[PDB]
Protein backbone atom coordinates (compact mmCIF):
# COMPACT_ATOMS: atom_id res chain seq x y z
CA UNK A 1 0.00 0.00 0.00
CA UNK A 2 0.84 3.47 0.28
CA UNK A 3 2.87 3.30 3.45
CA UNK A 4 6.37 3.98 3.78
CA UNK A 5 8.30 1.14 4.64
CA UNK A 6 10.63 2.33 7.68
CA UNK A 7 13.17 0.60 9.13
CA UNK A 8 13.56 -0.08 13.56
CA UNK A 9 14.31 3.42 13.88
CA UNK A 10 11.27 4.75 12.20
CA UNK A 11 12.66 5.80 9.30
CA UNK A 12 11.86 5.66 5.85
CA UNK A 13 13.53 2.94 4.01
CA UNK A 14 15.99 4.76 1.25
CA UNK A 15 16.00 3.53 -2.64
CA UNK A 16 18.76 1.69 -3.10
CA UNK A 17 21.40 4.37 -1.58
CA UNK A 18 21.30 2.91 2.24
CA UNK A 19 21.68 -1.19 2.93
CA UNK A 20 19.84 -2.79 5.69
CA UNK A 21 19.29 -5.90 7.69
CA UNK A 22 16.21 -8.12 7.44
CA UNK A 23 16.22 -9.29 10.66
CA UNK A 24 13.81 -11.93 11.72
CA UNK A 25 11.28 -10.41 14.17
CA UNK A 26 11.60 -13.93 16.21
CA UNK A 27 15.09 -15.25 15.06
CA UNK A 28 17.49 -12.13 15.80
CA UNK A 29 20.09 -14.91 16.62
CA UNK A 30 19.73 -15.73 12.61
CA UNK A 31 20.86 -13.91 9.94
CA UNK A 32 21.25 -14.30 5.95
CA UNK A 33 23.82 -15.75 4.17
CA UNK A 34 24.65 -17.66 0.89
CA UNK A 35 24.14 -21.65 0.83
CA UNK A 36 24.90 -24.09 -1.69
CA UNK A 37 21.36 -25.78 -3.12
CA UNK A 38 21.11 -29.07 -5.22
CA UNK A 39 24.61 -29.78 -6.83
CA UNK A 40 26.14 -26.57 -7.45
CA UNK A 41 29.40 -25.95 -6.21
CA UNK A 42 29.29 -22.33 -5.37
CA UNK A 43 26.88 -20.85 -2.55
CA UNK A 44 23.51 -19.36 -4.78
CA UNK A 45 20.62 -20.09 -2.37
CA UNK A 46 19.57 -17.26 0.59
CA UNK A 47 19.20 -18.86 4.07
CA UNK A 48 18.57 -18.52 7.42
CA UNK A 49 21.92 -18.84 9.17
CA UNK A 50 21.99 -19.49 12.76
CA UNK A 51 25.65 -18.88 13.12
CA UNK A 52 25.61 -15.06 11.24
CA UNK A 53 23.83 -12.06 13.09
CA UNK A 54 22.80 -9.84 11.70
CA UNK A 55 23.71 -11.49 8.50
CA UNK A 56 24.20 -10.20 4.96
CA UNK A 57 23.06 -6.70 4.36
CA UNK A 58 20.49 -5.90 1.44
CA UNK A 59 20.04 -2.98 -0.57
CA UNK A 60 15.78 -2.16 -1.96
CA UNK A 61 15.81 -0.97 -5.48
CA UNK A 62 13.14 0.65 -7.72
CA UNK A 63 13.76 2.39 -10.64
CA UNK A 64 10.81 5.27 -9.42
CA UNK A 65 13.20 8.88 -8.85
CA UNK A 66 11.96 8.44 -5.16
CA UNK A 67 14.87 8.08 -2.50
CA UNK A 68 12.03 5.95 -0.03
CA UNK A 69 10.30 2.99 -0.58
CA UNK A 70 6.51 1.86 -0.51
CA UNK A 71 4.94 -1.26 0.58
CA UNK A 72 3.15 -0.98 -3.00
CA UNK A 73 6.49 -0.47 -4.80
CA UNK A 74 7.84 -3.29 -6.88
CA UNK A 75 11.45 -3.90 -5.92
CA UNK A 76 14.70 -5.55 -6.50
CA UNK A 77 16.52 -6.89 -3.38
CA UNK A 78 20.48 -7.63 -4.18
CA UNK A 79 23.02 -7.78 -1.49
CA UNK A 80 26.27 -5.93 -1.80
CA UNK A 81 27.00 -2.30 -3.10
CA UNK A 82 24.60 -0.33 -5.30
CA UNK A 83 27.54 -0.70 -8.04
CA UNK A 84 27.37 -4.32 -8.38
CA UNK A 85 24.04 -6.30 -10.13
CA UNK A 86 26.08 -9.63 -8.52
CA UNK A 87 24.25 -10.10 -5.87
CA UNK A 88 20.34 -9.65 -7.00
CA UNK A 89 17.77 -11.99 -5.94
CA UNK A 90 15.64 -13.77 -7.51
CA UNK A 91 12.91 -16.87 -7.06
CA UNK A 92 14.12 -20.19 -9.37
CA UNK A 93 12.50 -23.78 -8.98
CA UNK A 94 15.17 -25.62 -7.48
CA UNK A 95 13.90 -29.39 -6.28
CA UNK A 96 13.43 -30.40 -3.11
CA UNK A 97 13.11 -26.90 -1.74
CA UNK A 98 10.22 -25.80 -4.07
CA UNK A 99 10.61 -21.98 -5.75
CA UNK A 100 13.73 -20.82 -3.83
CA UNK A 101 15.35 -17.31 -3.15
CA UNK A 102 18.51 -17.41 -5.18
CA UNK A 103 21.10 -14.77 -5.95
CA UNK A 104 22.03 -14.08 -10.03
CA UNK A 105 24.13 -10.93 -11.85
CA UNK A 106 21.57 -9.72 -13.91
CA UNK A 107 18.83 -7.86 -12.77
CA UNK A 108 15.76 -6.13 -14.41
CA UNK A 109 14.13 -2.70 -14.04
CA UNK A 110 11.40 -3.71 -11.92
CA UNK A 111 12.13 -6.55 -9.38
CA UNK A 112 9.42 -9.28 -8.66
CA UNK A 113 9.24 -8.29 -4.82
CA UNK A 114 6.97 -5.94 -2.37
CA UNK A 115 7.93 -5.61 1.19
CA UNK A 116 4.22 -5.50 2.98
CA UNK A 117 3.29 -4.94 6.05
CA UNK A 118 2.73 -8.33 8.33
CA UNK A 119 2.54 -8.54 12.12
CA UNK A 120 4.98 -6.83 14.13
CA UNK A 121 7.36 -6.30 10.65
CA UNK A 122 7.23 -6.80 7.47
CA UNK A 123 7.08 -9.86 5.10
CA UNK A 124 8.79 -10.11 1.37
CA UNK A 125 6.41 -11.19 -1.22
CA UNK A 126 7.47 -12.45 -4.41
CA UNK A 127 5.01 -11.88 -7.71
CA UNK A 128 5.58 -14.50 -10.56
CA UNK A 129 6.02 -12.24 -13.89
CA UNK A 130 4.74 -9.12 -11.77
CA UNK A 131 1.32 -9.93 -11.98
CA UNK A 132 -1.16 -9.54 -9.54
CA UNK A 133 -0.65 -12.49 -7.04
CA UNK A 134 1.90 -12.57 -4.88
CA UNK A 135 3.32 -15.66 -2.81
CA UNK A 136 4.79 -14.99 0.54
CA UNK A 137 8.87 -15.96 1.57
CA UNK A 138 8.98 -18.28 4.32
CA UNK A 139 11.72 -20.91 5.53
CA UNK A 140 11.70 -24.29 4.00
CA UNK A 141 14.06 -26.84 6.15
CA UNK A 142 16.44 -29.13 4.00
CA UNK A 143 19.74 -30.74 4.40
CA UNK A 144 20.27 -29.14 8.00
CA UNK A 145 19.47 -25.62 6.26
CA UNK A 146 17.13 -22.89 6.43
CA UNK A 147 16.21 -21.79 3.09
CA UNK A 148 14.00 -18.57 2.09
CA UNK A 149 11.90 -20.22 -0.37
CA UNK A 150 7.80 -19.45 -1.25
CA UNK A 151 5.81 -20.74 1.85
CA UNK A 152 2.51 -18.53 1.00
CA UNK A 153 0.65 -17.99 3.98
CA UNK A 154 3.42 -18.46 6.02
CA UNK A 155 5.60 -15.64 5.62
CA UNK A 156 9.09 -14.95 7.77
CA UNK A 157 8.48 -11.96 9.25
CA UNK A 158 11.45 -9.34 9.49
CA UNK A 159 11.96 -5.79 10.92
CA UNK A 160 14.81 -3.92 8.90
CA UNK A 161 17.64 -2.66 10.36
CA UNK A 162 19.51 0.19 8.83
CA UNK A 163 23.42 -1.46 8.25
CA UNK A 164 25.28 1.50 10.23
CA UNK A 165 27.36 -0.84 11.89
CA UNK A 166 29.56 -0.83 8.79
CA UNK B 1 19.90 16.72 -10.61
CA UNK B 2 23.07 15.34 -11.90
CA UNK B 3 25.51 17.76 -13.45
CA UNK B 4 23.41 20.76 -13.10
CA UNK B 5 23.51 24.29 -11.49
CA UNK B 6 21.74 26.19 -8.35
CA UNK B 7 18.77 27.46 -10.02
CA UNK B 8 18.64 31.15 -10.18
CA UNK B 9 16.67 32.02 -6.98
CA UNK B 10 12.51 31.80 -8.05
CA UNK B 11 13.07 31.20 -11.65
CA UNK B 12 10.61 27.89 -11.15
CA UNK B 13 8.07 29.73 -9.20
CA UNK B 14 5.49 26.61 -9.82
CA UNK B 15 8.14 24.42 -7.86
CA UNK B 16 5.93 22.77 -5.36
CA UNK B 17 8.33 20.58 -2.37
CA UNK B 18 5.95 17.77 -0.97
CA UNK B 19 7.65 17.08 2.62
CA UNK B 20 7.08 14.39 4.89
CA UNK B 21 8.44 15.08 8.80
CA UNK B 22 10.40 17.86 7.58
CA UNK B 23 12.57 16.02 4.49
CA UNK B 24 11.87 16.38 0.94
CA UNK B 25 10.23 13.41 -0.75
CA UNK B 26 8.88 13.99 -4.20
CA UNK B 27 8.33 17.53 -5.64
CA UNK B 28 5.30 18.45 -7.80
CA UNK B 29 3.88 21.91 -9.94
CA UNK B 30 1.41 24.21 -9.29
CA UNK B 31 -0.76 24.05 -12.19
CA UNK B 32 -3.96 25.90 -10.76
CA UNK B 33 -3.81 28.33 -7.80
CA UNK B 34 -5.55 25.28 -5.72
CA UNK B 35 -3.78 22.25 -7.15
CA UNK B 36 0.02 20.55 -7.73
CA UNK B 37 0.74 18.48 -10.56
CA UNK B 38 2.65 15.47 -9.36
CA UNK B 39 3.70 11.55 -10.16
CA UNK B 40 1.52 9.41 -8.90
CA UNK B 41 3.75 7.27 -7.72
CA UNK B 42 4.20 9.84 -4.83
CA UNK B 43 0.67 9.20 -3.09
CA UNK B 44 0.28 9.85 0.26
CA UNK B 45 -3.06 10.22 2.24
CA UNK B 46 -1.90 13.89 3.01
CA UNK B 47 0.68 16.10 2.06
CA UNK B 48 2.79 19.24 3.44
CA UNK B 49 3.86 21.17 0.66
CA UNK B 50 6.19 23.94 -0.19
CA UNK B 51 5.41 26.80 -2.53
CA UNK B 52 8.00 29.35 -2.82
CA UNK B 53 10.93 28.09 -1.79
CA UNK B 54 14.99 27.75 -2.83
CA UNK B 55 16.30 26.22 0.09
CA UNK B 56 13.87 23.61 1.97
CA UNK B 57 13.94 26.21 4.80
CA UNK B 58 11.02 27.91 4.39
CA UNK B 59 12.28 30.18 8.39
CA UNK B 60 15.07 31.54 5.43
CA UNK B 61 12.76 32.04 2.59
CA UNK B 62 10.17 35.13 2.63
CA UNK B 63 7.40 34.65 0.10
CA UNK B 64 7.03 31.07 0.93
CA UNK B 65 3.88 28.81 1.99
CA UNK B 66 4.06 25.24 3.49
CA UNK B 67 0.25 24.64 2.91
CA UNK B 68 -1.87 21.49 3.93
CA UNK B 69 -3.51 19.15 1.02
CA UNK B 70 -5.72 16.17 2.29
CA UNK B 71 -6.93 14.93 -1.45
CA UNK B 72 -5.62 13.68 -4.39
CA UNK B 73 -6.95 12.36 -6.97
CA UNK B 74 -4.34 9.44 -8.92
CA UNK B 75 -4.85 8.52 -12.56
CA UNK B 76 -7.45 6.11 -13.45
CA UNK B 77 -4.86 3.90 -15.03
CA UNK B 78 -2.45 4.56 -12.87
CA UNK B 79 0.43 1.57 -13.17
CA UNK B 80 -1.27 -0.25 -15.90
CA UNK B 81 1.24 -1.21 -17.46
CA UNK B 82 3.62 -1.13 -14.58
CA UNK B 83 4.74 2.58 -14.71
CA UNK B 84 2.77 4.27 -17.07
CA UNK B 85 -0.15 7.26 -16.98
CA UNK B 86 2.70 8.40 -13.74
CA UNK B 87 0.20 11.51 -12.22
CA UNK B 88 -1.75 12.95 -10.17
CA UNK B 89 -3.49 16.16 -9.03
CA UNK B 90 -3.14 17.21 -5.34
CA UNK B 91 -5.99 19.47 -4.52
CA UNK B 92 -4.74 22.41 -2.30
CA UNK B 93 -6.56 23.06 1.24
CA UNK B 94 -6.90 26.43 -0.17
CA UNK B 95 -6.25 28.42 -2.74
CA UNK B 96 -3.07 30.48 -2.86
CA UNK B 97 -2.41 33.93 -3.55
CA UNK B 98 0.21 33.66 -6.88
CA UNK B 99 2.61 36.04 -6.29
CA UNK B 100 6.50 36.79 -8.43
CA UNK B 101 7.86 33.55 -6.40
CA UNK B 102 4.62 31.59 -6.25
CA UNK B 103 3.00 30.94 -9.82
CA UNK B 104 1.50 28.38 -11.62
CA UNK B 105 2.59 27.05 -15.10
CA UNK B 106 0.40 25.88 -18.52
CA UNK B 107 0.91 22.89 -19.60
CA UNK B 108 1.77 21.79 -23.09
CA UNK B 109 -0.80 20.92 -25.72
CA UNK B 110 1.77 19.69 -28.19
CA UNK B 111 3.45 16.30 -27.73
CA UNK B 112 7.39 16.32 -26.80
CA UNK B 113 9.71 17.13 -30.14
CA UNK B 114 12.77 14.72 -30.46
CA UNK B 115 16.27 16.54 -30.07
CA UNK B 116 14.81 19.52 -28.41
CA UNK B 117 16.49 20.85 -25.00
CA UNK B 118 14.40 21.16 -21.94
CA UNK B 119 15.07 22.14 -18.33
CA UNK B 120 14.30 19.81 -15.35
CA UNK B 121 14.54 20.91 -11.65
CA UNK B 122 14.56 19.40 -8.64
CA UNK B 123 16.64 18.79 -5.10
CA UNK B 124 17.28 15.42 -5.59
CA UNK B 125 20.68 13.84 -5.55
CA UNK B 126 23.60 15.19 -7.40
CA UNK B 127 26.35 13.57 -8.64
CA UNK B 128 27.97 13.05 -5.74
CA UNK B 129 25.34 11.00 -4.14
CA UNK B 130 24.25 14.47 -1.64
CA UNK B 131 21.10 16.48 -1.60
CA UNK B 132 21.81 20.20 -2.44
CA UNK B 133 20.89 22.55 -0.12
CA UNK B 134 19.12 25.01 -3.08
CA UNK B 135 16.56 23.92 -6.18
CA UNK B 136 18.99 22.80 -9.13
CA UNK B 137 18.10 23.50 -12.74
CA UNK B 138 19.97 21.10 -15.68
CA UNK B 139 18.87 20.79 -19.57
CA UNK B 140 17.88 17.59 -21.13
CA UNK B 141 17.16 16.84 -24.36
CA UNK B 142 13.96 14.99 -25.69
CA UNK B 143 14.69 11.52 -27.48
CA UNK B 144 12.99 10.14 -30.36
CA UNK B 145 10.13 7.63 -29.30
CA UNK B 146 12.08 4.81 -32.07
CA UNK B 147 15.19 5.36 -28.91
CA UNK B 148 12.92 5.16 -25.88
CA UNK B 149 11.46 2.61 -27.15
CA UNK B 150 14.02 0.20 -27.90
CA UNK B 151 15.66 1.56 -24.68
CA UNK B 152 12.55 0.77 -22.67
CA UNK B 153 9.95 -2.10 -23.89
CA UNK B 154 8.51 -3.97 -22.50
CA UNK B 155 7.64 -1.07 -19.95
CA UNK B 156 7.57 2.52 -22.28
CA UNK B 157 4.32 3.23 -23.09
CA UNK B 158 2.97 7.04 -24.86
CA UNK B 159 2.68 8.01 -21.95
CA UNK B 160 5.88 8.44 -21.52
CA UNK B 161 8.94 10.20 -23.24
CA UNK B 162 12.08 10.05 -22.93
CA UNK B 163 14.88 12.97 -22.14
CA UNK B 164 18.72 13.01 -21.55
CA UNK B 165 20.99 10.27 -21.95
CA UNK B 166 23.82 13.14 -23.69
CA UNK B 167 27.58 12.72 -22.94
CA UNK B 168 27.21 15.63 -20.40
CA UNK B 169 25.82 12.89 -18.17
CA UNK B 170 23.22 15.54 -17.58
CA UNK B 171 20.05 13.93 -15.42
CA UNK B 172 17.52 13.57 -12.98
CA UNK B 173 18.01 11.29 -10.06
CA UNK B 174 16.53 9.81 -6.75
CA UNK B 175 14.35 12.92 -4.81
CA UNK B 176 13.42 14.51 -8.53
CA UNK B 177 10.20 12.24 -8.54
CA UNK B 178 6.92 14.69 -9.39
CA UNK B 179 9.26 17.51 -10.58
CA UNK B 180 9.06 19.69 -13.61
CA UNK B 181 9.81 19.40 -16.87
CA UNK B 182 9.93 22.61 -18.94
CA UNK B 183 10.06 22.66 -22.61
CA UNK B 184 9.38 25.75 -24.85
CA UNK B 185 7.83 27.64 -22.29
CA UNK B 186 5.70 24.85 -21.21
CA UNK B 187 5.24 22.06 -18.36
CA UNK B 188 5.67 19.27 -21.22
CA UNK B 189 6.79 16.57 -18.49
CA UNK B 190 6.98 15.06 -14.48
CA UNK B 191 10.30 13.44 -13.44
CA UNK B 192 9.17 9.44 -13.07
CA UNK B 193 11.48 6.41 -13.65
CA UNK B 194 15.16 5.52 -15.20
CA UNK B 195 17.83 3.23 -15.53
CA UNK B 196 20.45 3.39 -11.89
CA UNK B 197 22.82 4.85 -11.60
CA UNK B 198 21.56 8.17 -12.81
CA UNK B 199 23.52 10.36 -15.58
CA UNK B 200 24.87 7.00 -17.69
CA UNK B 201 26.14 8.29 -20.98
CA UNK B 202 23.43 6.86 -23.80
CA UNK B 203 20.63 6.23 -20.74
CA UNK B 204 17.58 8.66 -21.04
CA UNK B 205 15.42 9.01 -17.95
CA UNK B 206 11.79 8.70 -18.59
CA UNK B 207 8.81 11.56 -17.96
CA UNK B 208 5.32 11.52 -17.23
CA UNK B 209 3.88 11.99 -21.48
CA UNK B 210 1.42 15.38 -20.00
CA UNK B 211 0.21 16.43 -23.40
CA UNK B 212 -1.67 13.11 -23.15
CA UNK B 213 -3.23 13.67 -20.34
CA UNK B 214 -4.36 17.56 -20.65
CA UNK B 215 -8.34 16.81 -21.11
CA UNK B 216 -7.98 14.24 -17.76
CA UNK B 217 -6.48 17.14 -16.03
CA UNK B 218 -8.68 20.10 -16.62
CA UNK B 219 -11.74 18.00 -15.89
CA UNK B 220 -10.66 16.91 -12.55
CA UNK B 221 -9.99 20.52 -11.70
CA UNK B 222 -13.11 21.63 -13.12
CA UNK B 223 -14.80 18.61 -11.25
CL1 LIG C 1 16.71 -2.98 16.51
Amino acid sequence: GSSVVVDTNGQPVSNGADAYYLVPVSHGHAGLALAKIGNEAEPRAVVLDPHHRPGLPVRFESPLMINIIKESYFLNIKFGPSSSDSGVWDVIQQDPIGLAVKVTDTKSLLGPFKVEKEGEGYKIVYYPERGQTGLDIGLVHRNDKYYLAVKDGEPCVFKIRKATDE
Amino acid sequence: IINGEDCSPHSQPWQAALVMENELFCSGVLVHPQWVLSAAHCFQNSYTIGLGLHSLEADQEPGSQMVEASLSVRHPEYNRPLLANDLMLIKLDESVSESDTIRSISIASQCPTAGNSCLVSGWGLLANGRMPTVLQCVNVSVVSEEVCSKLYDPLYHPSMFCAGGGQDQKDSCNGDSGGPLICNGYLQGLVSFGKAPCGQVGVPGVYTNLCKFTEWIEKTVQA
